[PDB]
């Protein structure tokens, strides 16, 4: 408990530090994003193709 | 009191915060065009 603690003030001190919000943590971190395919995505494949 | 000036003070709540302005570069697709018929020519391959 005392670790989960010393955790969340270390990444919310960092968090502040890099004046980033927990939303931009969460969609550079995240496993849980949208499966569907987005124009930037097809303009990936044909030019990379 | 005597004069009718209250004792305890009123509340002054704390106003509606400046929000940040957001806006979205969204972006489409046009695909690649689709490879036209060859037709032969009748010079040699240097010339055309």
């Amino acid at each position: 408990l005392t670790q989960l603690i010393s955790f969340l003030f270390q990444c919310t001190q960092w968090l502040t530090t890099q004046k980033w919000s927990v939303s931009d943590v969460f969609l550079m971190t995240t496993d849980n994003y949208s499966t569907v395919l987005t124009p930037d995505i097809e303009n990936l494949i044909t030019t990379l193709s | 009191t005597i004069d009718g000036q209250p004792l305890s003070l009123s509340l002054y709540a704390t106003p509606a915060d400046p929000s940040m302005l957001l806006s979205a570069a969204i972006t489409a697709s046009q695909g690649g065009g689709d490879l036209p018929h060859a037709v032969m020519p009748m010079y040699r391959f240097p010339v055309i």
